[PDB]
RNA sequence: AAGAGUUUGAUCAUGGCUCAGAUUGAACGCUGGCGGCAGGCCUAACACAUGCAAGUCGAACGGUAACAGGAAGAAGCUUGCUUCUUUGCUGACGAGUGGCGGACGGGUGAGUAAUGUCUGGGAAACUGCCUGAUGGAGGGGGAUAACUACUGGAAACGGUAGCUAAUACCGCAUAACGUCGCAAGACCAAAGAGGGGGACCUUCGGGCCUCUUGCCAUCGGAUGUGCCCAGAUGGGAUUAGCUAGUAGGUGGGGUAACGGCUCACCUAGGCGACGAUCCCUAGCUGGUCUGAGAGGAUGACCAGCCACACUGGAACUGAGACACGGUCCAGACUCCUACGGGAGGCAGCAGUGGGGAAUAUUGCACAAUGGGCGCAAGCCUGAUGCAGCCAUGCCGCGUGUAUGAAGAAGGCCUUCGGGUUGUAAAGUACUUUCAGCGGGGAGGAAGGGAGUAAAGUUAAUACCUUUGCUCAUUGACGUUACCCGCAGAAGAAGCACCGGCUAACUCCGUGCCAGCAGCCGCGGUAAUACGGAGGGUGCAAGCGUUAAUCGGAAUUACUGGGCGUAAAGCGCACGCAGGCGGUUUGUUAAGUCAGAUGUGAAAUCCCCGGGCUCAACCUGGGAACUGCAUCUGAUACUGGCAAGCUUGAGUCUCGUAGAGGGGGGUAGAAUUCCAGGUGUAGCGGUGAAAUGCGUAGAGAUCUGGAGGAAUACCGGUGGCGAAGGCGGCCCCCUGGACGAAGACUGACGCUCAGGUGCGAAAGCGUGGGGAGCAAACAGGAUUAGAUACCCUGGUAGUCCACGCCGUAAACGAUGUCGACUUGGAGGUUGUGCCCUUGAGGCGUGGCUUCCGGAGCUAACGCGUUAAGUCGACCGCCUGGGGAGUACGGCCGCAAGGUUAAAACUCAAAUGAAUUGACGGGGGCCUUGUACACCAAGGUAACCGUAGGGGAACCUGCGGUUGG
């Protein structure tokens, strides 16, 4: 940290690490959803959790959390995925967009009803 | 063998077993005796009883030689150094 | 001392102050004289005096307020390694002007308000407070 | 060729013109040598609609500088206003 | 006498030309240290009157060759 | 050229040749440009440990001043002579002449 | 190691006057002589390493003195390095 | 002052077998002690003492 | 966007009264009060330092019928204006045309006044201005359009205007209905308990 | 393809043939001077210069070559001649 | 101007992670009224259907295909009503020639890491149109397209023959103020057209007069472009050498111009650690975002510059191009074909396919402002003005107002009384913004046209120019803004959230499931955390979620960081360049500083105004642009230069100690065997035997030989050495250290990347050597099995000579050097004074040990031998793992070493200390890792290296307290 030391090789900036690295600065990415399975969370929790395996248009194959109290996906359906990790076994760093491409809003939902792609009941 | 009533008792006081020779002033052995094999063997050796009984064995091995004064030239430290010296000298010998 | 004889003097001052030495001493040089003059004429220290010719020394006399040093923090700024020069309109106001910054201007070593009055900048020798 | 033309600034349907000394060949409101006044076609009555600063226009005209017709008519109007 | 940089001869080994290091003492933009920065600069002298170490005045002129646009004015100190 | 203290034991077996071996080395020293500052003998003393199968030794110490080199041949001869099994010499670090 | 008489004599020849054992030329002269003696006695050991450290010290100090001579006064240096024979 | 040849004032500083008594009980200024050990080892090699 | 909901409840949360059901029946007679407007209003209201900054600021927003984008815009203006941010903000809130129409009397509540302003019944300096947030400036004459002077509500909103203490910084005329914003008001004659530095702390981070 | 581009293309080629003819004739005269010089013949070279000069000087006048160019030929050839003198 | 949560029983730390803020060219979910103003392919410089984006000029020209007039004729014969023919006769004009334009405007950001950009300078240049000055503007010719007649080719595109004009071309004349030349001299140009017409001539065409405009030359201006220089403008040293028109020279040539630009010759340079070359990324700037600021990130829109136009070459023409909608040729594509041959290039506008999370109309008008051409009228203009689409952003406004309770039904909660939703509704009265309908209605329009005097000018009147006034006229937007009227509250509210942070909570349901989650975490019978309800909170035409940037984060620390134990001080030295430099003078003026001047586009930002009903927006003026340059001045400081001074550093002299290093032999302690006797039943060992020895004489004894390991005691908190490390004695050689002073030099210093050298033990390689060892290896038994442990032998190695290794817990886990700063005790050595006893007493040096004050510290601790206070330089660190590993380089006999990633992966890892629990080391007191909320324990924790072995384990030689 001598000034003559700094002049010879300046202070470098470390680089922001990989947090959602499968998305190249894109809000969402489309994917093809190869397999749909149901994993199991870490230790303190329970209640085996629905997760899908998806191949993104940019080449990546990643693991994405189908959330909501209801689910209809399949083995090739095309879905949109966005950032957001689950405190699950390592590597669920993406969240499937509920109700956007081949994906539907949860059934009978009536609160937080845009966070699952379900439309306003006409009342 | 010589009936000179003099000599030295080289106490080969090793840790496990002592083989004390009885040699005169000239430097020739009179009689030899040992602790181990002469009545007991085991790891329970290296005890003052073993050194003592070795001392009596070495004494009686040369009590027939007319020797009643044996100096002690101990080689190395051995268990029951006090015990072996006492048992050897109490047989009627002079250091 | 060896390469910066001026931080020598600041360090001797704050050493002898924190250890409650009556009067600090060092060898003398006309720029050391200059900062001593500045300090005592504006009064952060009491008095100084130089003795001998071949190896002069500087018998500077510290200044205690109650038992505390009058000089709270005295800092080197333009060390060999970063010579610091300021222009007059960017001269540094030290602790809301309460402490001086003895600058070296083209018109001799002199203090901060001195320069901003005379309207010229220069090299900052040492903040005092 | 150097010309004294107008550069349309302002917002939409509320034009404001800068009178500008420029090379004939640059975009209407692109690179320009000098600004000599402004024109507000939709100015209010108390509001100043034209300012020209005609010494510079005379200067540049003396160096061989064409005027657009709008700046020409505008200059005639300011001269009439006196 | 336009601006006449002032520097040292570091090689007269080409015919009628010298390399002249102009040594300038500029602060560091971010660390504020004053660093030595050097400008090597081919100069023309037709008389080959400069030798390694001289201190010369040089002035800018039209391009005399590739790489060569400065010309010798005076030899202010004839280093030996 | 500085003081040494030639110290050596002459055995009774080798006491046959005390003057010959001694005066020979004094002459060799003087011819090697060395002057003798002292001379004394401690007689035939006794050896605590019977080194070299003997108990007596006529300890003669000659203690001449010698330069760096003229000692090398003398100690070589001492090693090569059975008159003294082991001969010792000492540097001075000072100016000491008297024997005791 | 070097004889004191030799130091005094080199002071006489390679000193401007007497008792100027501090003169730069005197310093480099005695130091170079010590380096020469070390080089002469080097063939015998070579195995020795802790003695070599002082010899490198002597070499470097001699060169520093010579560099100071060259910097301060070219003529003194460019005469000494021959009448002493150094800087070969 | 203390040297090797003074055999008289050496018996006080040794034992029968020639074992150096430590200065922890005598007091020898720790410079005379090195000279003491030097001289007595010399005497061992001088074969006056074991 | 204008808040269009129950008016009494909006002021039950703020604790004090806000002059937004304004008239005769003297609320706490017109509708229960001193109670937070829920099924769980009886709860202890102990609320953090953030809760009270938010409550006071929110009550200032509810006094004037201003939403959060314009409110923070008023704050950015007061913070850029010269003087303490608190009074600059509250003066901005006070020179707003809906407020001043209310204050001059004609306009029974601030939403009554907002209704009149928006419905092209107010001239500012003799020309019609129907913007609610129109900042009225000193010496401007605010007047009812004469096509709308014979409004039953404006005539009624004028009797119940002296029970409200007459504002000092402006001189309404009642017979001919017209006023004159004499001067920007001062913290003292903004007759309330507005703890404005709670607001200037909410937005100071 | 635009109509004026089609016309520029036919006009360019006509002008190119015209220009090529004029430049080749000029280079012929200049080369005659240069080749009288290398023969070392002073008077032949001066006459060839007097035959080249109006040619390059009118080519420059009608814009086939720049006036600076014509001046350069005249200066260089005058040098060569006056050296050869 | 420097939040919250997040490693523990708890804590103080070190340290990463996650959310809070602002922002966006955003996207997606749910929802969606109006207006204003902006923005709108960030990805595929991917491929491109179709239309449009560059023409104009008849006042240059031959013309005359058209249309329209004529003027006729011939007719029909209406009195000539309309039909044919003729006539470029006239308006005009299609194709052609000619001029100007097409080099602008418009797009894009591929390439480009620096001659590109930015800042500031320069000199060797050219510049159409515009402008000022001066002059000229004579007299001829030959073509040729068109056209005419043929005539190929499918088409593209042609060929032949004749014909012809010009402001096309070409002579000739003329000819400086131009070029060339020292001068003398030589040389060098051009074009007409239009309007009007008195008089006069007239070959009746015109001449001729006059005006207008053009043409040519030169010299200025202005503008634009070219060229040069300096500084600044990414990353990588797992790129260190690169260059041969390369560097300079002299001459030819070339260029508008300088110049290796080029060529011939000559010379051998030139660039590079101040980073050349090479590789990667990349358009630059004004500015934008963010920030307290420094700074970081950016470079969409707007404006400046650059580059590109399918890809790669080349030029032509031109004032300008190496040319987006030009040429050529070479590709690759697509299209056309009669298979001969052709065509084309949306990085114009729109649009398509594609790709993408994702980004609009194949609109209207040239009314305005620009631009091109034209005398003008005009024509052209996807520039531009507008309109469309899209909550994409910003702004504004609305979706009502007041009243009213029987505080309704009814919903939800009900401790069953009721409460709450809630003045909310309804019912009352009132309003009618905006939306809708009808009527009106600015402003963006200046102009241009037609008519009206100056003797403007001059054949005076004409023509034209200018002002002269009058008349008519020009708006895409646009059924504009805005105003007026008319109904009717009528047409207009959603999204998130409600355990704490964090504003806002109850009931059912569910039951560690379903699920939620930024963090803490919630859920196994309530669960205010999950789903629904009711209630509330927040924001509102939006509200959420995602992504990305900056901040928080001072978490790359210049401002503004650390390296004893948390990551981090090289194993140790010497030292090159480099960074830094005691003191006093002289001088310089480099840095520095001051002043002046020039500059720093505009926009943007900021201040003060003004205009839009307001606001956004637009705008005027200022400030700002903190920079760069130049000039003048100062001299304190740093630098240079010159001279000194002695305190720094050194030389000398004299002494002092020491396992300091190298040499050689050096004797004994002990060492086994042999040499023999003396002696016969044992030598031998573990958990236990056993394996192995011996009775063939074993063990021990003395006698003598060997050889080598180490020189026990000394010995030490000792000493020495730069570190590793150093222990017999003697001598030789030698280093370093210190004390005493003196004499002298005279800043000759400190630190150092790269570099060089030294460097435990193991090892390796080379040969010896082997008294014993002792990894390996070989006998017994193991133990749950034994390749445990273990007892028996035993090689390599250990030893020596040489060489290679290059390592360590190489540890004070504390870089070097200098300076200052309360103490105490101890040892270690010198040396002065005075007891002139030897110490003594009082010092004074250096070294070292243990406390301890302030001070510092996370705490422990350090504490004049700093971990305090400072200065100089270096090395090093940035959460954990991956991993000191791969790869590359380099080194080595290999063994390996050295430099040193990345992918991937976690939300932690880690240090200090504390409460006490096991405490099988002691007399209510002693304690530990770990632990809790197992450092005395089937056999310390490691590091280096080498073996055995599936392995982690064990075992050798060395070392550490991290016991």
């Amino acid at each position: 940290a001598t000034v003559n030391q700094l002049v010879r090789k300046p202070r470098a900036r470390k680089v922001a690490k990989s947090n959602v690295p499968a998305l190249e600065a894109c809000p969402q990415k489309r994917g093809v959803c190869t397999r749909v399975y149901t994993t199991t969370p870490k230790k303190p929790n329970s209640a085996l959790r629905k997760v899908c395996r998806v191949r993104l248009t940019n080449g990546f194959e990643v693991t994405s959390y189908i959330g909501g109290e209801g689910h209809n996906l399949q083995e090739h359906s095309v879905i949109l995925i966005r950032g957001g990790r689950v405190k699950d076994l390592p590597g669920v760093r993406y969240h499937t967009v509920r109700g956007a491409l081949d994906c539907s809003g949860v059934k009978d939902r009536k609160q937080a009803r845009s966070k699952y792609g379900v439309k306003r009941p006409k009342a | 063998r010589k009936q000179v009533s003099d000599g030295v008792a080289h106490i080969h006081a090793s840790f496990n077993n002592t083989i004390v020779t009885i040699t005169d002033r000239q430097g020739n052995a009179l009689g030899w005796a040992t602790a181990g094999g002469s009545g007991f063997r085991g790891s329970r050796k290296s005890t003052p009883f073993a050194a003592q009984v070795a001392a009596e064995r070495c004494a009686d091995a040369v009590k027939e030689y007319g020797i009643k004064n044996l100096e002690v030239m101990v080689k190395g430290p051995g268990p029951g150094r006090e015990s072996t010296i006492r048992a050897l000298n109490a047989a009627g010998f002079r250091i | 001392s060896m390469q910066d004889p001026i931080a020598d003097m600041l360090t001797r001052i704050r050493n002898g102050q924190a250890a409650n030495k009556a009067a600090v001493t060092m060898p003398s040089s006309k720029l050391k004289v200059a900062i001593a003059n500045v300090l005592k004429e504006e009064g952060f220290i009491e008095d100084f005096k130089v003795e001998g010719d071949t190896k002069p020394e500087l018998e500077l006399t510290l200044k205690y307020f109650q038992g505390k040093a009058v000089v709270e923090s005295i800092q080197r700024v333009s060390r060999p390694g970063l010579r610091i020069y300021k222009r007059k309109d960017e001269l540094p106001k030290v602790m809301a002007g309460l402490g001086i910054a003895v600058v070296s201007t083209s018109k001799g070593v002199m203090t901060d308000r001195a320069a901003r009055q005379a309207g010229l900048g220069g090299e900052i020798i040492c903040y005092v407070a | 060729m150097v010309t004294i033309r107008l550069a349309r600034h302002g917002a939409k349907k509320r034009p404001f013109y800068q009178v500008v000394v420029a090379d004939s060949r640059n975009a209407r409101n692109g690179r320009f040598i000098e600004r000599v006044g402004f024109f507000n076609p939709i100015a209010s009555e108390k509001e100043e609609g034209t300012r020209l600063d005609l010494d510079r226009i005379a200067h540049w005209v003396g160096q061989g500088a064409t005027i657009s017709d709008r700046v020409a008519a505008l200059i005639k109007e300011v001269n009439k206003a006196a | 006498k336009i601006r006449t940089l002032q520097g040292r001869v570091v090689s007269d080994k080409m015919e009628k030309s010298i390399v002249v290091a102009i040594e300038r003492f500029v602060k560091h933009p971010i660390y504020g240290k004053f660093i030595k920065r050097t400008t090597k600069l081919h100069v023309h002298d037709e008389n080959n009157e400069c030798g390694i170490g001289d201190v010369v005045e040089i002035r800018e002129c039209r391009p005399l060759s590739k790489t060569k646009s400065w010309t010798l004015v005076r030899v202010v100190e004839k280093a030996v | 050229m500085r003081h040494y203290e030639i110290v050596f034991m002459v055995h009774p077996d080798q006491s046959e040749q005390v003057p010959g071996m001694i005066e020979r080395y004094t002459a060799a020293i003087t011819g090697a440009e060395g002057k003798i500052h002292r001379l004394e003998d401690w007689g035939r003393r006794q050896l605590a440990y019977p080194i070299n199968k003997l108990h007596k030794a006529h300890y003669v110490l000659m203690n001449v001043e010698a330069p760096q080199e003229v000692i090398d041949e003398l100690e070589t001869t001492f090693r090569f002579n059975d008159a003294v099994i082991r001969s010792m010499v000492m540097r001075t670090k000072h100016a000491v002449t008297e024997a005791s | 190691s070097l004889s004191t008489e030799a130091t005094a004599k080199i002071v006489s020849e390679f000193g401007r006057d007497a008792n100027d054992t501090g003169s730069t030329e005197v310093q480099v002269a005695l130091l170079t002589a010590q380096i020469n003696h070390l080089q002469g006695h080097f063939a015998e050991h070579k195995k020795d390493h802790h003695s070599r450290r002082g010899l490198l010290r002597m070499v470097s100090q001699r060169r520093k003195l010579l560099d100071y001579l060259k910097r301060k006064d070219v003529a003194r240096y460019t005469r000494l390095i021959e009448r002493l024979g150094l800087r070969r | 002052e203390i040297d090797y040849k003074d055999i008289a004032t050496l018996k006080n500083y040794i034992t029968e077998s020639g074992k150096i008594v430590p200065s922890r009980i005598t007091g020898t200024r720790a410079k005379y002690q090195r000279q003491l050990a030097r001289a007595i080892k010399r005497a061992r090699y001088l074969s006056l003492l074991p | 966007a204008r808040y269009l909901g129950p008016k009494l409840k909006l002021s039950r949360r703020e604790g004090t009264d806000l002059f937004l059901k304004s008239g005769v029946r003297a609320i706490d007679t017109k509708c229960k009060i001193e109670q937070a407007p829920g099924q769980h209003g009886a709860r202890k209201p102990r609320l953090s330092d953030y809760g009270v900054q938010l409550r006071e600021k929110q009550k200032v927003r509810r006094i004037y019928g201003v939403l959060e984008r314009q409110f923070r815009n008023y704050y950015k203006e007061a913070a850029r204006l010269k003087g303490n941010t608190g009074e600059n903000l509250l003066a901005l809130l006070e020179g707003r045309l809906d407020n001043v129409v209310y204050r001059m009397g004609f306009g029974a509540t601030r939403a009554e006044a907002r209704q009149l302003v928006s419905h092209k019944a107010i001239m500012v300096n003799g020309r019609v201005v129907n913007i609610a947030s129109y900042q009225v400036s000193p010496n401007d004459v605010v007047s009812i359009r004469e096509k709308a002077k014979k409004q039953s509500r404006v005539k009624a909103a004028l009797e119940l205007a002296e029970q409200r203490e007459k504002p000092t910084w402006l001189e309404v005329d009642a017979g001919k209905m017209e006023g004159t914003f004499k001067r920007k008001p001062e913290r003292s004659d903004l007759s309330a308990d507005i703890n404005e530095h709670l607001i200037v702390e909410l937005y100071s981070k | 393809n635009i109509k004026s581009a089609k016309k520029r293309a036919i006009q360019s080629e006509k002008a190119r043939k015209h220009n090529a003819s004029r430049r080749s004739m000029m280079r012929t005269f200049i080369k005659k001077v240069y080749a009288a010089i290398e023969a070392g013949d002073k008077a032949a070279a001066q006459k060839a210069f007097n035959e080249m000069q109006p040619i390059v000087d009118r080519q420059a006048a009608k814009g086939l070559i720049h006036k600076n160019k014509a001046a350069r030929h005249k200066a260089n050839l005058t040098a060569q001649i006056n050296k050869l003198a």
